[PDB]
RNA sequence: CGCUCAUAGCGACGCUGCUUUUUGAUCCUUCGAUGUCGGCUCUUCUUAUCAUUGUGAAGCAGAAUUCACAAAGUGUUGGAUUGUUCACCCACUAACAAGGAACGUGAGCUGGGUUUAGACCGUCGUGAGACAGGUUAGUUUUACCCUACUGUUGUCAAUUGUUUGCGUAAUAGUAGCAUGAUUUAGUACGAGAGGAACUGUCAUGCCGGAUCACUGGUCUGUAGGUUUAUUUGACAAAAUAGUGACCUGCCGCUACCAUCCGUUGGAUAAUGGCUGAACGCCUCUAAGUCAGAAUCCAUUCUAGAAAC
RNA sequence: CUAUGACUCUCUUAAGGUAGCCAAAUGCCUCGUCAUCUAAUUAGUGACGCGCAUGAAUGGAUCAAUGAGAUUCCCACUGUC
RNA sequence: GACGGUGGCCAUGGAAGUCGGUAUCCGCUAAGGAGUGUGUAACAACUCACCUGCCAAAUGGACUAGCCCUGAAAAUGGAUGA
């Protein structure tokens, strides 16, 4: 195995383990998670969990940056 | 022609226009050579063998 | 009726149809090859213990498959293999009944295993002071000349001989209060060169790498795990109440015909799910691992590339209920009957095979470390997430 | 029939429905859909249904396609299997969708296979590899 | 080589017809003539006839 | 009949049988009520063996059949139509063989039929009404008892030390079965057309035992978020909505909806011989004995005896 | 008789099934025949109809609207399997 | 050892004892059917019928009926009562 982007995030495949996909066009998605995959049929970045941080930023409590918008 | 054979590999990569890739299999038999010259546009029978 | 279908197999395999709670909960042996080989080295049997299993990818070699070498994940179990101490020798005697246990011969080397069998003599169920020796513990300086005497009998006697055989667990984290005595019957070699070589034992304490091999089938006795009260639809493989508008839980429908006019024996009936011992067969063994006491333990697998940088192979944090690792251990081609506090009791398999990746020697690659939500793939992981935050995530959980 | 696998049989069995599904002709030949009979070579058992190949032939016809082509039963050949599977690998192929092709008793399939092909099925019958330029 | 329908067979050699009706261009400009072999596979038939 | 040729394979006219899986004959048991038929479910059983294995025949060159034996160890399917067995097509397959077991199985099922009350049609009947004539709607009750069985406590009080280790294994049960591709080999075989095997190799079907590294499944982890309505003056943080809904989702349990694992010795059967008489020869047999099945029994595997 | 039986002749019990309609909830034979619908249909539906034993207020024929009505077929959110 | 007239006559290039058919007779001998089969394109060759050598005293058929076997398969395990 080798290390390979997700194609629907920045959580990166551990040569291991997760899921592949294929989809009529023909395209290469490996994946990891299906929460991962529910996010990519949706089509948008994460807004329902805590869980990637994305959301932890931009909520505050973790990264305390940016803050205000 | 219709893209992507392999995933993740060095088909597309090289994308071959007969050179290197395509040079092998070509002594043991000729893959897809067009050995008589076939049909480009349509039939029109007139085909006989005789003498 | 003729029947009227063919399959109908006894839904289950009728070769276990006692089907009770199995007492010894560690692998009961009952069943070891036979041998006269110079190397008389091999014991048959050792004892490890599950904590776990991960997985990892080997380059198989098996020509004349599809591919002949090839990348492929194979499920690994995974077992803290400890030191077995030999607190004594059991000689036999070759009979019409069977065999039989005259009496023990024990020296001297250890007594936890003591301290085990014990806490349950006298009034009030239990007490903690020793009311019986009467079938127990020797003397040491004044025990050996008995050994002596006794030596010279078993020497005599053909009756084959195993060593009283412990391990040890108060070592790991378990804290196990039940005493974990297992025999191994010695084989390869005279009667008395055995006796001799359990003589030997005693003044030692052997482990796992002196029995087995990186790649070498053994025969795994275990506990299944033991999953209650349970059902017919669960127990066996029948199906189920036909209909929503049927009138049953928990049903066969038939159970035996007005036929033979009692119900049969064997016929598909709930009790309580297997906690039986069985003895899975052939598993191949991919690693006996270095001790991780005292250096060892930043080192699970070596070099960068076909053993990669450096780890320990453990699954990480204490776990909520469950075990982690800190010893020697057997990388057994997947699965093992029961869960994490159970004892494997190994042997040797009875017919050792050559055939045909049952002795091929085997090499790996990437290898996991379990839990996706909360952590990733151990050392490289970590600091990636690190650097990424220490806000956000680490990857270490008490 | 045909039969001729592979080496091996490319391992398991998985489906994405066994008889009575519909999926896709992915053909040039006017089959619009293929919906299963059953499938080559599945014995079976006591309530059982005969159940999808990963890439092997199966006894289906023509439901909605062109009416020569409807009605009388068809070999064909699953593509790929909406419902997923993990391979000698670690990998778990999964698809859009279920779809196959109509095909020759000797496995052979017609014009040109549409869109993408698990390499197994392709392994499996060296006419399928032949006719697509995809085959992932 | 072997193109333009021409199959070869052991079988034959031990004995078997396998009968086809074939032609392949087989002309040689070797010094200074021309040689009109040309191979001429005429199946023909098992029993006596006018085939 | 079968070119030839009674018995390879059939076998007229005729005779002897078995069988209780057809239905009749019967009315011995039950009318102070055995719950009628079918289908689902499930065990076990019989062989009259469909496949399988080992064999013997052929009008057996090969493949393909056909016939015989041993043999019930293991397998014997998915549908369409019908209340339905029976039936009747399609479809795979190694084969889709026959049956039994109160016409196995209604305190296991639905009730599709049949068997009541309501009705409809037809026919018959002056009519009340009849119809193995159709049609349509028409409560499937009770186990808390005895046993048998599943699993579990308890006892083992003469399983002998006020008691407890580690063992033994009698007895009982027992499991793996089968296919495909490939090699062999386009070789043998065969005029040809076609077209094999012993062995090896890699996989699958079903079955059996585990497991959860992976993935999928689920959610009271009410673990986090999103949102509705409501309430707590607002913000906030909470509640009610009997788990508010929705998206994720851990541990856990689990899916040929994932993974790993299921051996080898003797004893025989048919059958093929060997020496070899009865019967100077001759004969697989009488004495004697060689090979030899999925068989038999052990090995391996489950339980562990008022057994040690 | 080329014939479905228009038409004639006769017999009883007076008349002798007209228009319609149908293997219909009415048809035993019967899974009727032909046709379609299906991969496959004793199911349905169109047609045929010397109709066991259809049929004109015993009411015949059709049919919009309606129906916890009976049957089928297709799409129909796939734990019935 | 198992000969001759002789390839008897037919059919038939040929089928000579023997695809097949018919008549089926005699010579010489202890002994040999115009021939039981195998075989040969067909002849032959072998084998039989038929005769003698040796071994050295019993042998051959055909039935009859006593026990045993074959026939002789069905369904929970299994009954000369054990």
């Amino acid at each position: 195995m080798k290390t390979s982007l997700c194609n629907y995030s920045e959580f990166k495949i551990y040569p291991a383990r997760g899921m592949k996909f294929v989809r009529g066009d023909s395209k290469v998605f490996h994946f990891i998670n299906t929460k991962v995959e529910s996010l990519f049929f949706r089509k948008i970045n994460p807004r329902d969990i805590r869980w990637s941080m994305v959301y932890r930023r931009i909520y505050k409590n973790t990264t305390t940056d940016v803050s205000a918008k | 022609a219709p893209l992507e054979p392999t995933q993740d590999g060095s088909a597309i990569e090289t994308c071959p226009k007969g050179e290197e890739p395509r040079g092998d299999e070509q002594q043991v038999e000729s893959m897809t050579p067009k050995p008589v010259l076939q049909e480009e546009n349509n039939q029109e029978s007139f085909i006989a063998f005789a003498r | 009726m003729s029947h009227r279908k063919f399959e109908a197999p006894r839904h289950g395999n009728l070769g276990f149809r006692p089907r009770k709670r199995a007492a010894r909960h560690q692998g009961k042996v009952k069943s070891f090859p036979k041998d006269d080989r110079t190397q008389k080295v091999h014991l048959t049997a050792f004892m490890g213990y599950k904590a776990g299993m991960t997985h990892v990818v080997r380059d198989l070699e098996k020509p004349g498959s599809k591919m002949h070498k090839k990348e492929i994940v194979e499920a690994v179990t995974i077992i803290e293999c400890p030191p077995m101490y030999i607190v004594g020798l059991v000689g036999y005697v070759e009979t019409a009944q069977g065999l039989k246990t005259y009496k023990t011969v024990w020296a001297q080397h250890l007594s936890d295993n003591f301290r085990r069998r014990l806490y349950k003599n006298w009034y009030k169920s239990k007490s903690k002071k020793a009311f019986t020796k009467y079938v127990k513990q020797y003397e040491t300086e004044e025990g050996k000349k008995s050994i002596e005497a006794s030596l010279q009998a078993i020497k005599k006697r053909c009756s084959v001989v195993r060593v009283i055989a412990h391990t040890q667990v108060h070592k790991l984290k378990l804290t196990q209060k039940k005493a974990h005595v297992l025999e191994i019957q010695v084989n390869g070699g005279s009667i008395v060169e055995k006796v001799n070589f359990a003589v030997a034992n005693f003044e030692k304490t052997v482990n796992v790498t002196g029995v087995f091999a990186e790649n070498e089938l053994i025969d795994v006795i275990g506990v299944t795990k033991g999953k209650g009260f349970n059902g017919v639809i669960k127990r066996w493989g029948v199906r189920k109440l036909p209909r929503k508008t049927h009138k049953g839980l928990r049903k066969v429908a038939c159970i035996g015909a007005w036929h033979p006019s009692r119900v049969s024996t064997t016929v598909p009936r709930a009790g309580q799910l297997g906690y039986h011992h069985r003895v899975e067969r052939n598993k191949k063994i991919y690693r006996i691992g270095q001790a991780q006491p005292e250096d060892g333990k930043q080192i699970s697998t070596g070099k960068t590339e076909f053993d990669l940088t450096e780890k320990t192979i453990n699954p990480m944090g204490g776990f909520a209920h469950y075990g982690m690792v800190k010893h020697e251990f057997l990388m057994l081609k997947g699965c093992v009957a029961g869960p994490r506090k159970r004892a494997l009791t190994l042997r040797k398999s009875i017919t050792t095979q050559t055939g045909r990746a049952a002795l091929e020697k085997i090499t790996l690659k990437f290898i996991d470390t379990s839990s996706k939500f909360g952590h990733g793939l151990h050392q490289t992981a970590e600091d990636k997430t690190k650097y990424f935050g220490v806000k956000k995530s680490r990857s270490t959980k008490a | 029939m045909s039969k001729a696998q592979a080496v091996g049989s490319n391992y398991r069995v998985s489906l994405g429905l066994p008889v009575g599904a519909v999926m896709n002709s992915a053909d040039n030949s006017g089959a619009k859909n293929l919906y299963v009979i059953a499938v080559k070579g599945i014995k079976g058992r006591l309530n059982r249904l005969p159940s999808a190949g990963v890439g092997d032939m199966v006894m289906a016809t023509v439901k909605k396609g062109k009416p020569e082509l409807r009605k009388k039963v068809c070999t064909g050949l699953v593509v790929r299997q909406r419902k997923h599977w993990k391979r000698k690998d670690g990998v778990y192929i999964y698809f859009e969708d279920n779809a196959g092709v109509m095909c020759n008793p000797k496995g052979e399939v017609k014009g040109n296979i549409l869109g993408p092909v698990a390499k197994e099925c392709s392994d499996l019958w060296p006419k399928v590899a032949t006719n697509a330029g995809t085959i992932v | 080589g072997k193109l333009r329908y021409m199959d070869s067979r052991e079988d034959e050699q031990i004995r078997g017809i396998t009968m086809k009706s074939s032609a392949i261009s087989l002309h040689y400009a070797t010094g200074n003539e021309e040689y009109l072999i040309n191979l001429i596979d005429s199946p023909g038939h098992v029993d006596f006839s006018s085939e």
